[PDB]
């Protein structure tokens, strides 16, 4: 990120979440287990930064994301950007791109879907609207604003 | 190596038009020269885990009627397998070890999709999911819609009662919305009208539809007189009572209908249609249901032949 | 003139180690070859007193894969036939003059042994009579048993859960008992422990057992893990908490189990084996379902056919 | 002292949970709802030790802990010490020795305790019994070995 | 005697502003200085011909906090008095030869005039009949409002949630119709909206009425924000959980609330007011519930006791 | 005021051997001199979410024998107050404006103790929560072993049958482990064994107990003699049968009985102990029954009234 004195060092071979919202950093590695493994992780919960100001930051190291994965991350910080990085040089740095689908993550709002109950990862198609993200469940095939599916 | 072999059949949303057409196509073939022993040697597991009897007896009775077998069983006293707890997959899992293709209706949405992650190779046929398909009958109504018709474009479709919870509608709606020409009336008090989701389906198709008050306005154009029930146990006693008289058909309101027209009810009606509109030759309900014979014949012969000599 | 020829169906106790060997063998060729119009003809009845879904379609099933024909019924929210009052005996004369063989579940032990006293001259085949017997599944435990290790000798056999009133463990265990070179090893809670006698039986007959607390003590020496349910209805709440994670088998607690090592179930399992055990080589319990269908189905050939053409 | 190696560098007077098991720094932050605040915050996990040889390790600047804080941990992260650092120079080490009260964050292990379903928060009366700790449940009244409670 | 004195509490429109204002005078007299033996002798009739715990209770305890004494019934499977399936009639016929008042509950709206009927010169009070009218609740609520906000007039009064069916909703509103300068807000979603039937009626005695989608729309302006539960039967699941924020509360939500401002709820809360609520100083809805019993007091005090001191 | 004036009564561990003194003192103060209008004017609530006829007949009849009032519930299909699945608490939040006191059954372990933490100032006595405690029913037993031996300390008391799952029997054990000399005697066979979490205790406070597989073993040496009942679900049925000698009392085997020695026993009794046993003079099960109404009082007396005069 911008900005470097008393701040953390830089990797070799492992990706870094940089420019991700405040608070939305820890919901980050929650949602998508990434904590859930061996590789040295970092975190910047609440830094400096330039327009935003305080933006988590996560460097997972030796660990990488595919042009999908990445978008998976796309309701969680549009901003955000992903670092492929090696040698201490940023090969190639991705954006969350709007995905097709999301699963695993998300919930479904219909109490009465199958999903819940049972033994499978839930699932949703994508499709933006005029001022939301429209995610429809692939098994109750009903459809839900993003605002009410991530809604609690 | 037929389209439809050994594949789900789960949503209308997921049969394209001649996938639609391959199964009434099929049909027809089916009532004109039945095919007996075509499924003789295979056993089918008829799980209905929200009794429904119509609907089974139907199906059963298909099945029955290319040779093959059934067990199963109804309603759900328990739990649905587990003696209590039993999740859905493992009572699939191992039916699906059975039977040859499993045919089930269920109380929750999804319940059919999650199925065909567990049965393998068996191919599972929704005869029912909560509120969210019924694909069976629907392949009927289309079949019955065109048998009478000889067509399923340019038609002139009305539909009364209750649209806004009408799971059935939504589908005839939706299947028909894949065809060209129709023209879609709605006749349903404010309380029930068609969701706008199906509204902007429409509009985004260039499909035209139009909201009525009385089948009167519309009765000399109409094709198809669709009539669904009033989910009347979910309504308020006096309210029903009034959104009745309103959208309850009779033999008379039949005076200006077309000569081709035909009046449909999924089953059962007892409000909605009366007694004395069954002798005039619209009535075509009960014809209807019979046609979920060769509809749900078609539809397993289908899936679970490659080829079919018909 | 076949050994099990009009021969009832009703306790492990009373199967000879032949006998269970024409079983397990005819079994397999009706696997390999079946017999679809072997039993064509022959009415069976499907009589479950104590309503048995699984159990109930799966010997279903089995009889339409030989040509059976099939009446019956589940639960008996009545009294078990006589409009309320009327012996199993009598509900059993009348029955046993319709159809060529009884299969029955029962809540009460000896039902089966009682119903053969009455049904003449026909076989009486137990699904099931209480807590007595169910030499039905564990006739297919065994065919499950040496169609993956070749054999039912020589065996090393873990069980786990609810040993002292899993029925079906006394059962398999009593049924590998006639067999030589067998080892047991017993892991449930001071609570549930295998009784002793069973443990008698084996003493005296120069078998070897011992109880263990953990599977990871035995995971390595094991070739067939049956797990048994933990009947949850019948426990403390606080006291089937704790004796659970302790008894309750994880994909990973399979780390170190042998190349030729299978997890059995009678099922349904819901807290014992977790969901991410399925996936792994070893998971075998929905494939020991479907061996119920051969079982069932040998057995039925068996006692209704004087000599098979297998 | 380790990260004076590839200089993530320590900070100033504060609270730092630091020689925590790897794997078990995620909970904490779960569990204790630590990342729930905005004083600078960073994570860094699977490190280096020696008979650990990884760990995880939070850095809460600036913001103490009490003492008994020091202990609910004492469950989780026994072998492990919160630093009352008072700028750079490492000066107060706290030890967290195992809580008597635990609430909130353990789960009753009884599916027909009245706990669940309502708006309460769990506690237990912690005893270490033949060492394996046995924790009780206010509500039921009956008594669980942690390694019971933990599972789930 | 009083106003009340010997009157049927049938309607919230049977009902003026002086016999309202009447009503809860007296409930704060009571409140304040409690006469136990007010109807030391005199014996009630609580009849729930519907289950209703939460109302039997209060109104038993406002029974029992006068010294009276109390008989009655519940949910009776079959029918309660008489026995058989004999008419209401017969039964309040009977009941009124044995009490000095009769407070019942009925599935059927107009239960409560029907026995008026026929109670001879029995006192009977209706705590319900189907969703027609409930009195006593409004009064509490009303009773709840006037003391804290000293006043029932040119008050900010917004109402979410079952706009559509809830009685207590559809009542409060009328009686609030009975003061000045009321200004409503309504939050729900337009398929449970506030009847025409009540904004017809706020159209007439010139009442100011707003609709709005959102709490947080008026949480500015209102003083008294009464919630209400949307029974999750009267919507599809789906649809539901897509309007479920329109109307819950949090204590977030609170922020900008008046310093007045108090939320009250008929209760059941637990799909609508998330517990954090509850430690806030606008929560209301328990010491609402408690004022039902100076507000049952006070009714049962007028009606049975003539020359009712104070 | 007394020391447990406007306390709670949530546990038999909550509790001081003072405190239990203090409850029987007072229980026979009112045996002996009664007073009838104690509690007169005080309301309070007879909560049995789960139904207890025998108790809640009791508790009732002790709380009219002070002249308190009384509103309550039992067994409600669905959940009592609240009425839709609302929680406990709301529940407890309500009934709590409304009363002076509550007991309350639950079938949930811990639910007197949670309606205590919102209550307000409420006072609740626990009738019974799950399988956890159940203290007034140790009390009456206390007050009918220490009126009938003239004390608790140093006495031979042996328990028999269902000690495992017994609430009472662990807290009888529990209370007299609070006083000094106790000798225990516990025979039920080792399925149904005295729990170690107990005899782990009496190890602690260096108390004297022995297991026995018969009665006549100590019969011999016995002061009170408590029975339990062996829920008959909690065992198979033919192990049952073995079993069921092990703790069945008859006059006969009361021959070598001491001259003081008291049969006791919660109730139900019916399987365990012979009518016979009923006209011997040892039998004090009904006696007992009849001091849980002294006891009862003197809960509620201290509890809702500050200076306790005696
Ligand atoms: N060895 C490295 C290399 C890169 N990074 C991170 O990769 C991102 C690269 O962004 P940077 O080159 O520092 O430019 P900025 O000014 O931060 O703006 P931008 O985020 O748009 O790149 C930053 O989070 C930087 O900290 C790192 O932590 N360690
Ligand atoms: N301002 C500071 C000071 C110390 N630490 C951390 O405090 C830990 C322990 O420091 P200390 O006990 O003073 O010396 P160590 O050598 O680390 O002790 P040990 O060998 O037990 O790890 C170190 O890992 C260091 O990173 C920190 O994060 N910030
Ligand atoms: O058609 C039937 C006869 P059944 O009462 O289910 O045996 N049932 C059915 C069909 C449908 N809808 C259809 O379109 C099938 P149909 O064309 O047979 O009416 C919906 C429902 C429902 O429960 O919402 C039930
Ligand atoms: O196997 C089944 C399937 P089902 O639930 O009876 O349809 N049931 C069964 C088997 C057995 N035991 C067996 O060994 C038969 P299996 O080998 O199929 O598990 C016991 C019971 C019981 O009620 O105690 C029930
Ligand atoms: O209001 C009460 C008891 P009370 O007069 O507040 O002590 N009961 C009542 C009111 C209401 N009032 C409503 O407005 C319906 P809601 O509780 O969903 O808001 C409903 C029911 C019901 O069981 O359907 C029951
Ligand atoms: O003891 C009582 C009434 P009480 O306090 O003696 O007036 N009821 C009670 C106690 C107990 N006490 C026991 O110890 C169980 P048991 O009656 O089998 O010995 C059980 C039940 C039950 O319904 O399971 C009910
Ligand atoms: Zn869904
Ligand atoms: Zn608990």
């Amino acid at each position: 990120t911008h900005d470097n004195k008393l701040q953390v060092e830089a990797i070799k071979r492992g990706t870094v979440i940089d420019h991700i919202p405040a608070q939305i950093g820890f919901k980050l590695l929650s949602l998508f287990k990434l904590t859930e493994t061996d590789q040295r992780i970092t975190i910047g919960l609440n830094l400096p930064s330039g327009e935003m100001g305080r933006k988590d930051l996560i460097k997972i190291e030796n660990t990488f994301l595919s042009e999908d994965q990445v978008d998976q991350l796309a309701l969680y910080a549009p901003q955000a950007t992903v670092n492929r990085i090696d040698n201490y040089e940023v090969v190639g740095k991705s954006r969350p791109s709007l995905p097709e689908r999301i699963d695993n993550v998300l919930v479904c709002p219909n109490s009465n879907c199958i999903s819940h109950a049972e033994p499978v990862s839930s699932s949703f198609a994508v499709r933006k609207r005029a001022n939301d993200i429209a995610l429809k469940c692939k098994y109750c095939e009903k459809e839900f604003s993003h605002n009410v599916v991530l809604a609690n | 190596a037929n389209p439809l072999y050994q594949k789900h059949i789960i949503s209308i949303n997921d049969l394209s038009r001649d996938d639609l057409n391959l199964v009434l196509a099929t049909a027809a073939k089916l009532k004109a020269n039945p095919q007996p022993e075509l499924l003789k040697h295979k056993v089918i597991a008829s799980c209905f885990f929200e009794a429904s009897t119509r609907t089974r007896l139907s199906f059963e009775t298909s099945m029955h009627r290319l040779g093959a077998s059934v067990v199963g069983f109804s309603d759900s006293a328990n739990t649905s397998l587990g003696k209590k707890g039993e999740t859905l997959a493992d009572t699939i899992s191992v039916i699906s070890t059975y039977v040859d293709a499993i045919v089930m209706r269920h109380p929750q949405e999804g319940a059919a999709r999650l199925a065909t992650e567990f049965s393998g190779n068996v191919p599972v046929l929704n005869a029912g999911d909560g509120s969210n398909q019924h694909p069976t009958q629907t392949l009927l109504d289309l079949f019955t819609i065109q048998e009478t018709q000889g067509r399923l474009d340019n038609l002139h479709v009305a539909m009364v009662g209750d649209l806004k919870y009408g799971r059935t509608v939504h589908s005839l709606t939706q299947a028909l919305a894949k065809f060209d020409g129709n023209r879609f009336y709605f006749i349903a008090p404010d309380a029930l009208a068609m969701p706008q989701y199906i509204l902007d389906m429409l509009d985004e198709k260039g499909i035209a539809w139009s909201l009525h008050s009385s089948i009167e306005e519309v009765m000399a154009e109409v094709d198809i007189l669709y009539m669904t029930r009033v989910q009347k146990e979910r309504l308020d006693p006096s309210e029903y009572a009034n959104v009745k008289a309103q959208f309850v058909l009779r033999a008379s309101d039949l005076h200006n209908a077309k000569a081709n027209m035909k009046v449909l009810h999924p089953l059962p009606r007892v409000d909605e249609i009366a007694t004395d509109v069954d002798k005039t030759p619209h009535a075509w309900y009960f014809q209807q249901a019979g046609n979920g014979i060769f509809a749900r014949q078609a539809l397993l012969a289908l899936v679970l032949n490659r080829d079919l000599v018909l």
